[PDB]
């Protein structure tokens, strides 16, 4: 249970939501991986790339 | 006395009065449960693996 606990963390990385407040850019991590996952999703549309 | 020697012998090795018994009774429900154990352990394994 243990080291299904262990896997559980590697797949999910929590430790990237524990400072909020922090900018870079003038923008938080959230917004960027936010960025990250529009620009992820138009290139996804874009590329008849259906996934 | 032959007849003494055939009563003892036999109620040491039936037990139960029907069944001949090689193991000891103790013995194979503690195989049996320690079996049953690492099924479970082998799935859990499985699991994980998978």
């Amino acid at each position: 249970k243990e080291v299904q606990a262990t896997v559980m963390d590697w797949w999910e990385q929590p430790v990237q939501l524990c400072l909020p407040s922090e900018e870079r850019g003038g923008l938080t991590l959230r917004q960027w991986r936010e960025r990250w996952t529009v620009a992820v999703t138009a290139l996804q549309r874009a590329t008849g790339s259906r996934s | 006395k032959l007849d003494s020697h055939l009563k003892e012998l036999r109620d040491f090795m039936y037990p139960e009065g029907n069944t001949l018994m090689l193991t000891t009774p103790e013995l194979s429900g503690e195989f049996h449960q320690l079996g049953s154990q690492l099924e479970k352990l082998n799935h859990i394994t499985v699991e994980i693996l998978g």
